[PDB]
């Protein structure tokens, strides 16, 4: 239907990260982390 | 922020916005409902721009309102149509289409399809219609007191009923002036040949149709003759002064004798023309445009009265009064061309402002009702009662057919189908007598304007329409009192209350077939 | 609610509220105007939005000027100018006697009564007043007395005493001087002159006519004795050719050559005019005048000039029509044929300067149809009280001539209106008699403020007044200076009959249709 | 000419926010359109079929639920009509526990028939005088009607065939289940004196399974653990105290005195062994549970665990109260062992968890007491909320089955026959008044035609039908429910009834809120704060 | 002349004065005169909160008119004062103002001073005066009389039926006076609400109704010939005045004074029991205590222990 639902309280403002994109981030936080203290 | 129609895009939809549309309806019923009757009382409307507007017709009520819920812009369009297409009957085609809207909302909430109310609705007009018809009582064109007693009757109701017995006759006369004919065709061109025109300041019973046309104009010149016996009217289109032309011309001069020369030519070809002009011996002329000071003199100098710029309706008017025919050469201005028929010519004085007159015609096809009052919107109020005369005297000889009013025709309609329904078996009969009920609402509404009980009232006349042969028998309104119309000499024009139903029920079913609203977009 | 609902931002007053309001601004209204009826009224100091000075005590320029911007107030407002643009007088007494119609009405109504049978016994009232109207005006020979008469009685209601008995004097004559066997009165052929000039009591009458222009050319003499008239349409200015003309030339020579053919049109055009002044008269210092309604170049100003010859250019309209029936010349569109019987003649035309303008005086004509009326005053609020006192006065003779009889005044016709009402009613069947009651109450509001005006009480006069009345039939109305019962045609206080029928018919019909209204409305806003 | 003003007088001296509503067009005409809107955004949720509707509080918190008093209460209305309306439907729901939608819909649809009488011509006063008319003689027609009087009101299998039907209500497919269980906490606690309460049926609220695993003890359950260390007595004798569970104390401030080293040695060692001796002393006459209202000491928690004393707390006047009922037993205000008149006895008492709720238990053996507890099962909140709201209605009905035990037909049986009857009296009475009188015939039509409205059938189609077999006489037919097509049923022989009481107050108090609400020509309101 | 001296002052001249006046009391009394009589017409009125209230009272709906008009707040605490001491005849009150108010104003736009008509209105007040003496009726007021005023009075409040229920009550009440040359006092006719059953329902009950009931759990609901003890006295723990306080040593005098802090009530609720006993107790004939001051639960229970039900926190009255 045309009617856009809301199911979330402040749905407007949260950000999601699903699938292997999720995870590229996450492996690409750890490799920079790990960067850091490698020297 | 992912929106598949527009920001501003609002959906409404289901049984509610039926409702709404039905009350929308119902709300213009609401306004004009104590304006219908011979007691009806005046309403006044405040313009956006300034002026005032004190009317009673529906009209000329629902003009000045402005309304943002569509069906009540439906319910102005049905308004305006009644008033364009017949002249009367206004006030009671609003109420009809509002009445049956609200009558058939008891049915829309029954969950019953609104497509099988919209098919009774369509039989009931069929029916409704016919039996209309068959109760017409004809009449006879020739017959002036009758014409008189129909334009009475169509005027009663309205402001200008105090001097009916003159406006009445007023209407009349223009109505059989106006009246033309011309290869088979015609016409009783009442919009363009039939000017009414209202000066503030005077008497009412002063007013009068003349027998030819008065505009607000006066002589170029103050030695041109403002008193003329039996003039030759003479109308142009063109000017008679000297013109640039079209094409750039960009005359080069290095003579002596070329400046002088070239004036000289300007005047001698406005003298041309004056001459030519005055070669058929006129007496009066008429031109759309200007007079250059040379052309009035040489008109003067054979003496002639000339009318500078006149409006090209005016013009048409005088020449349609006149028998005369609009020039624009007067290089090729017959003698066919020159208005004979015109008995008097005067400039006269009112007030502080010069008319001309071109009364007393030999047959005239176009008139003008010198309107004479006490103030603008009085006078306004007046040009809209003789409107109304016009529209029904036109309808009546258009149409030789008649019908009782005074809520007769629509008791006797309504009980006539409601005996026909009474034998067809089926599901669709309840609408239908919904119909027959909901034209109950025209004397129910009039006993509510004089001051009856309308319950009891209302029903005594059901219970004497029940018997045969009282059709005719409906309620007086001046006293509210079950009356005969045929001693009471009321009758309106089939073509009025014929198309009141029609429409009525046509925009009924527009507004019935309607159940989703979209609104906001470009 | 009802259309409240369909337009959010709309105005609706409803039956009882729309009396009330109607009523209401009547009443605020006649309050207003009734403090300037009669000739002891006191005068109203207007100020617009620049800062202007009006003083005033007509009903319509205080109505027009006054600050107010009710629906009703308009309506009443428009009644009252339609009714001064045809009669010329009795604007104030129409928005009283609207009042009262109306105050009467809400008295009847408010006892619960419906307004239709209150305007029904306002038609039989109206009808019967009207019988009364014809069968009590006098009719007689408008000889100057009477005439003088009723002038007096309007303008001394208009202004003060010693002027208005100036300004009557110079109307009768005026008025007298156009009047023809037919009946046209055309008031056109009237100036009214305006001059911020010695005392306002220097105003008077001019046989021939005063124009506010003047000889441009220094040299040109500023008094001829007797003089040929010549008024003219023609245009003595330069004017180009229409069709786009250009010269073209290729030596200095060839240039002075262009300019004289250039001028040699304009230079013929007015060569005419200096021959047919030359084989008409010239000798005895017989002054010639040529008035054209155009321009006049200054070459051929200085060209007559040179000749002793007086030009006036850039004349009104109108004043080619009041020249040709003054002077008695006749207007000329071209100078084709010139003739002595085209000039008109004038025993004195000269030339007055004032401030900074200049005023041209043509009189001692020897049988004038259209005059002049030159008004002096010390500024401009006096000068424009006079010139609408002198319209009031020069309408009201006008129709006194128009129609050969006058009415009594003083507000005598409207107490034997009122008494022949109060008789006639037991004769109109059923309760809308009492609406004819009314309308009799009604008429009482005229004479009722002439004592109110004078500083007597309204019940002992008014009692006083139809007491003789009721006694003798006699035509008897209020007195104001001592408040006593004067009959009216004895003292002269005449009025037209034309005015009060116009009232008798505009206020009834505008107070019918004022309450028959049963909803005011504003909608029409998006 | 561009502005109206107001009409002096009373319009020219109102305050800012204050309306004033005149006339019969303008207020009785807008209260009637009101209470038709209140009237049916409550419609769709009447009879077996009605539709359960999700109402947010102005808290956020969530109501689903047909009852219509509860949705009416938890929805602001702020329309005064609406609000008589409201008022009248929630004291047919005090007085008699059913009817509230009843209301709503009579009430509904007087007003709509009085403002079609009002347009024909009819006056106020008329329609107002007749309206009362034709309910006094509803009221007197009505015990002409009854069938099916309830006869015993202690037997199980009668008394839940005679609640199912007051249950059908609400959750129209989990009905004889309901009805059993209500009809089984009845009954325990009818006091064959005839003074039957409902306050001593209590509804407890646990997580869980389904409905299906509700049940009923002739006892208590309270949310709530032990203090002590010992559970499960087999066979107890429980006291109650008023008094916290602590050496009492003085009202007015006391501070303890010490002038000498021996004062303070023995201070502590003598309140210790008064407390001992005080606890002994209540646990020598063989009682095994001490409930107390208030704080327990730390020193009396040991005595108790050292006698082998089960300690529950309470923290509710009212559960207090109710405990002593159930058990038979008193609170006294000191800790004085109590007389043996005066001791509580119970069958056992438990500390158990079914749902991750330990609960505490005071459970009867023998069918005995004056109070039972519904402890009721399910999956969310919500639907233990409108399953207890239909206990509340159940155990309504048996209380108000109690007195005046005459039964009415349903399913819209009751509600044409009155119509039929009250149409008829209409159209043997004279006057101008009869018309309202035949309007009555049409508002008890709108009774049935809802029930049909809610079941997808076609309402004119099944009014014919009733009106049809009732020109026979069998006034015992109604409505049939699930029939894929509009028909008629018996409904004596189908147990679908309704008391005759609550018939009789909700018609009597529908016709006095429309009355009431027909009377007013004339509002006020005054700047809504 | 003080906009001169106070730039924002509202000033309303003679005339204008008049004007206002006049349109104000014709504003109340347009809006008041359709309710007069038992024809009239009931009002709704709506407060903030949002509270119903059906009226037609003529000082009830003047006060809840939302009205800020000078002239109307004094007409409407004259209609206030005359309902004060009369009783009624509030509604005709503002009509009579606006109908006196009418007719001066109609005498005086005529061009007359208001002194006149006031003078008039004097001489007026007199006759009628000296007229209403003269026309009353005096006879003896019995039952058929005071039905026939009552059923005027309640007729014009409410409608038929309830009207005349009512009338009937209110006589039965305002007829049990004391001595005939005693005045009546209205305080003992007092008015009890009950959100109950239907409103014909309302009646008279010879005795008493109060609000307040037996707070404790085992006090008999119901006794047949029951003895009145109406006191003044607390049952309550009241305090010693000048700040006491209780000094011990251990445990042991600890329970004996909290033994001596209740002896003072025990032995005034003694004095009770010992009354109680003294008097009758036999053949269940019940002892009521109904009490002005609080009463402690301790002395509820020995009172209740005795067979006893006692009532706390009563009115004055
Ligand atoms: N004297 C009368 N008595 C009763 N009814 C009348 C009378 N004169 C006209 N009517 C009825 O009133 C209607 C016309 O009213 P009018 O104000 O013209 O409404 P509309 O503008 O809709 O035509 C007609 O249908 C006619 O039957
Ligand atoms: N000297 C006088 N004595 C008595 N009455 C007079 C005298 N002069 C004028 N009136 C009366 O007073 C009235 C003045 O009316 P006027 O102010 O001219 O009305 P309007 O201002 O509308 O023209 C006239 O009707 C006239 O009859
Ligand atoms: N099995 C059934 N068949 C037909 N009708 C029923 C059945 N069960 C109940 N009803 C009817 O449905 C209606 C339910 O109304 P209800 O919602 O209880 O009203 P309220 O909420 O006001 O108590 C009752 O009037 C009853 O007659
Ligand atoms: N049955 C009746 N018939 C005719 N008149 C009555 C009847 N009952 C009361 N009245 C009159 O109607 C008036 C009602 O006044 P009321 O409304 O009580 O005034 P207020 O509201 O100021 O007390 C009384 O003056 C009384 O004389
Ligand atoms: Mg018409
Ligand atoms: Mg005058
Ligand atoms: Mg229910
Ligand atoms: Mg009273």
């Amino acid at each position: 239907y045309g009617r856009p639902f809301l199911i979330i309280k402040d749905q407007d403002r949260k950000s999601r990260l699903m699938g292997l994109e999720a995870l590229k981030s996450h492996i690409m936080a750890a490799k920079a982390v790990a960067n850091t203290m490698r020297t | 922020p992912v929106l598949v129609l527009s920001q501003n895009t609002k959906r409404e939809s289901g049984r509610k916005v039926q409702s709404g549309n039905i009350n929308a309806a119902k709300t213009i019923a609401d306004i004009i409902r104590t304006c219908l009757g011979p007691k009806s009382m005046m309403k006044m409307l405040l313009d956006p721009m300034g002026g005032i507007v004190m009317t009673n017709d529906g009209n000329a009520i629902l003009r000045e309102i402005q309304v943002q819920h569509p069906a009540a812009k439906s319910m102005i369009e049905i308004s305006r149509t009644q008033d364009e297409e017949v002249g009367d009957g206004t006030t009671s085609v609003i109420i009809l289409a509002g009445e049956m809207l609200s009558v058939a909302e008891h049915f829309l909430e029954q969950q019953m399809h609104p497509t099988v109310v919209i098919s009774a609705y369509r039989k009931a007009l069929d029916d409704m219609i016919s039996t209309l018809k068959k109760i017409s009582i004809p009449v006879d064109i020739s017959d002036s007191d009758m014409m008189l007693n129909i334009i009475n009757s169509s005027i009663t109701t309205k402001a200008i009923s105090r001097w009916s017995s003159l406006a009445c006759n007023i209407a009349l006369d223009a109505v059989k002036m106006v009246q033309f004919e011309e290869n088979g065709r015609k016409e009783i061109d009442i919009k363009k040949y039939a000017r009414v025109e209202k000066i503030p300041g005077g008497i009412i019973e002063d007013s009068c149709v003349l027998r030819g046309v008065m505009i607000n104009k006066d002589v170029t010149h103050p030695r041109m003759r403002r008193y003329i016996k039996n003039p030759r009217i003479v109308l142009l289109d063109s000017s008679l002064e000297y013109k640039k032309g079209e094409s750039q011309t960009d005359i080069e001069i290095t003579r002596e004798e070329d400046f002088t020369r070239i004036l000289q030519m300007e005047e001698e070809y406005i003298q041309q023309l004056c001459e030519d002009i005055i070669q058929l011996k006129p007496d009066v002329v008429i031109t759309e445009k200007g007079i250059s000071d040379l052309a009035q003199h040489y008109l003067m100098r054979a003496n002639i009265t000339a009318i500078r710029r006149v409006r090209k309706t005016d013009n048409n008017r005088i020449a349609r009064a006149c028998g005369a025919r609009i020039v624009s050469r007067p290089e090729e201005l017959r003698e066919d061309d020159v208005g004979t028929g015109a008995g008097l010519l005067e400039i006269k004085k009112i007030g502080d402002e010069y008319f001309t007159f071109i009364t007393d015609c030999k047959d005239p096809k176009a008139c003008t009702i010198l309107l004479r009052g006490a103030s603008k919107e009085i006078l306004s109020e007046v040009e809209r009662n003789l409107q109304d005369a016009m529209q029904v005297c036109r309808n009546v000889l258009l149409d030789p057919q008649l019908v009782p009013g005074g809520g007769a025709s629509e008791m006797a309609v309504a009980h006539a189908l409601t005996e026909k329904s009474k034998a067809m078996t089926g599901v669709e009969q309840w609408p239908y007598r919904a119909v027959a009920q909901a034209l109950e609402v025209i004397p129910r509404t009039l006993i509510q304007n004089c001051g009856a009980s309308t319950i009891r009232l209302l029903t005594s006349l059901r219970a004497k329409h029940t018997q045969e042969n009282c059709e005719t028998w409906g309620v007086n309104g001046e006293t509210g009192t079950l009356v005969d119309m045929k001693e009471l000499g009321i009758w309106e024009p089939l073509a009025v209350k014929l198309q009141t139903y029609k429409t009525a029920v046509e925009t009924a079913v527009l507004l019935l077939r309607i159940d989703d609203i979209v609104s906001g977009h470009k | 609610a009802a259309v409240k609902t369909l337009n959010p931002k709309a105005e609706v007053a409803r039956a009882q509220a729309a009396l009330a309001v109607n009523i209401s601004a009547a009443r605020g209204l006649q309050d207003v105007l009734r403090t300037n009826l009669g000739p002891k009224g006191t005068m109203k100091m207007l100020v617009s939005g620049a800062g202007d000075i009006k003083l005033t005590k007509d009903g319509n320029v205080l109505l027009h000027e006054m600050q107010i911007q009710h629906p009703t107030a308009s309506l009443i407002a428009k009644v009252a100018t339609a009714q001064d643009d045809i009669t010329g007088d009795g604007t104030t007494s129409n928005v009283l006697i609207i009042g009262e119609l109306l105050k009467q009405a809400d008295l009847y109504i408010s006892e619960g009564l419906h307004p239709r049978i209150i305007t029904e016994g306002f038609e039989a009232a109206k009808e019967k007043a009207l019988q009364f109207l014809e069968e009590v005006k006098v009719s007689r020979e408008m000889d100057r007395e009477t005439l003088i008469d009723v002038a007096r009685t309007s303008l001394r209601t208009k202004v003060h005493a010693e002027l208005a008995d100036v300004l009557t004097e110079a109307v009768v004559d005026s008025i007298l001087a156009i009047k023809k066997q037919d009946e046209p009165i055309d008031l056109f052929m009237i100036e009214i002159m305006e001059m911020k000039h010695k005392s306002e009591t220097d105003t008077s009458l001019i046989r021939g006519l005063v124009l506010d222009h003047g000889a441009r050319h220094p040299d040109m003499k500023k008094r001829v004795e007797d003089a040929y008239i010549l008024t003219c349409n023609v245009s003595l200015e330069y004017e180009k050719t229409e069709v786009n003309s250009g010269f073209f030339y290729k030596s200095a020579e060839e240039r002075e050559k262009l300019v004289k053919a250039e001028r040699k049109f304009i230079e013929d055009r007015v060569k005419k005019i200096i021959e047919l002044k030359r084989k008409v008269c010239g000798d005895s210092d017989k002054g010639f005048v040529v008035i054209n309604q155009k321009g006049i170049d200054p070459f051929s100003l200085d060209a007559l000039s040179k000749e002793g010859i007086v030009a006036l250019r850039r004349a009104k309209r109108r004043n080619m029509e009041r020249l040709t029936l003054a002077c008695g010349g006749v207007a000329l569109n071209s100078f084709d044929d010139l003739s002595p019987d085209c000039l008109g003649h004038a025993g004195l035309v000269y030339e007055y300067t004032l401030g900074e303008e200049k005023f041209t005086f043509i009189e001692k004509c020897n049988n004038p149809r259209s005059v002049t009326l030159l008004i002096k005053g010390p500024n401009k609020h006096t000068l424009t009280q006079i010139k609408d006192a002198v319209r009031d006065g020069l309408r009201a003779v006008k129709n006194a001539i128009d129609d050969g009889c006058v009415v009594p005044g003083a507000g005598a016709v409207e107490v034997a209106m009122a008494e022949a009402l109060i008789k006639h009613k037991p004769s109109v069947k059923g309760r809308a008699q009492l609406g004819v009651q009314a309308f009799a109450d009604a008429l009482l509001i005229i004479p009722k403020v002439l004592a109110q005006n004078s500083g007597f009480d309204l019940q002992e006069t008014l009692v006083k007044i139809q007491a003789e009345h009721s006694e003798s039939g006699q035509l008897v109305g209020v007195d104001l200076n001592t408040g006593e019962p004067m009959v009216a045609a004895e003292v002269g206080v005449w009025d037209n009959y034309c005015v009060k029928k116009q009232l008798l018919h505009s206020c009834t019909v505008i107070a019918t249709n004022i309450l028959l209204v049963d909803e005011i409305m504003r909608a029409g806003m998006s | 000419a561009l502005h109206v003003p107001k009409a002096p007088g009373f319009a020219q001296m109102l305050k800012e926010g204050a309306k004033h509503f005149s006339g019969l067009e303008e207020a009785v005409y807008r209260n009637i359109q009101a209470c038709k809107e209140l009237a049916q955004t409550t419609r769709t949720a009447y009879g077996p079929n009605g539709m359960n509707k999700m109402v947010i509080n102005h808290l956020e918190k969530l109501f689903v639920t047909n009852d219509a008093a509860t949705i009416l209460r938890e929805l602001e209305v702020q329309h005064p009509a609406a609000k008589m309306i409201v008022m009248a439907s929630h004291m047919q729901e005090q007085e008699v526990g059913d009817g509230t939608n009843f209301v709503l819909v009579f009430a509904g649809a007087l007003l709509e028939l009085a403002e079609e009488l009002l347009r024909i011509g009819l006056s106020v006063s008329e329609v107002i005088e007749g309206y009362e008319i034709a309910c006094r003689k509803a009221h007197e027609i009505l015990p002409n009607l009854v069938c099916c009087s309830a006869k015993n009101l202690r037997d199980i299998d009668e008394v839940s065939s005679l609640l199912r039907t007051s249950i059908m209500s609400k959750q129209y497919g989990n009905e004889v289940f309901l009805a059993k269980l209500i009809a089984q906490a009845c009954v325990s606690i009818f006091p064959d004196s005839g003074h039957f309460n409902v306050d001593n049926i209590r509804v407890c609220k646990i997580l869980g399974s389904g409905i299906s695993s509700s049940s009923v003890l002739h006892g208590m359950v309270f949310k709530k653990e032990t203090e002590g260390d010992v559970t499960s007595v087999k066979d107890a004798k429980i006291a109650v105290y008023s008094c916290p569970f602590d050496g009492m104390i003085t009202e007015t401030k006391g501070t303890v005195l010490i002038k000498t080293a021996e004062e303070l040695m023995n201070f502590s060692k003598g309140e210790e062994n008064l407390m001992d001796a005080q606890v002994k002393a209540i646990a020598d006459t063989g009682a095994n549970v001490v409930v107390t209202g208030g704080k327990v000491a730390d020193m009396a928690l040991h005595y108790a665990n050292k006698y082998n004393i089960m300690l529950v707390r309470l923290n509710s006047k009212w559960d207090l109260r109710r405990l002593c009922k159930t058990v038979g037993a008193t609170a006294l205000p000191r800790l004085t062992p109590p007389v043996l008149e005066e001791m509580g006895h119970c069958d056992s008492v438990y500390l158990s968890e079914v749902g991750d709720t330990q609960v505490v238990v005071f459970k009867h053996e023998k069918e005995d007491g004056a109070i039972s507890t519904i402890v009721l099962r399910g999956s969310t909140d919500n639907l233990m909320d409108d399953i207890e709201r239909a206990v509340d209605d159940g155990v309504n009905t048996f209380k108000v089955l109690t007195r005046d035990k005459r039964l009415v037909p349903g399913g819209g049986a009751t509600e044409i026959e009155l119509a039929k009857q009250i149409t008829s009296y209409g159209e043997t009475c004279p006057g101008l008044e009869q018309y309202a009188i035949k309007k009555f015939a049409e508002a008890f039509e709108a009774i049935p035609r809802a029930l049909a409205e809610n079941s997808g059938v076609k309402a004119n189609e099944v009014i014919s039908k009733l009106y049809a077999v009732h020109q026979e006489g069998n006034k015992n037919v109604g409505l049939d429910i699930e029939a894929e097509v509009p028909a008629v049923k018996d409904m004596l022989e189908a147990g679908i009834l309704d008391t005759y009481l609550g018939k009789y107050w909700a018609i009597k108090l529908a016709t006095n809120a429309a009355v009431t609400v027909l009377r007013v020509d004339q509002i006020i309101m005054a700047k809504p704060a």
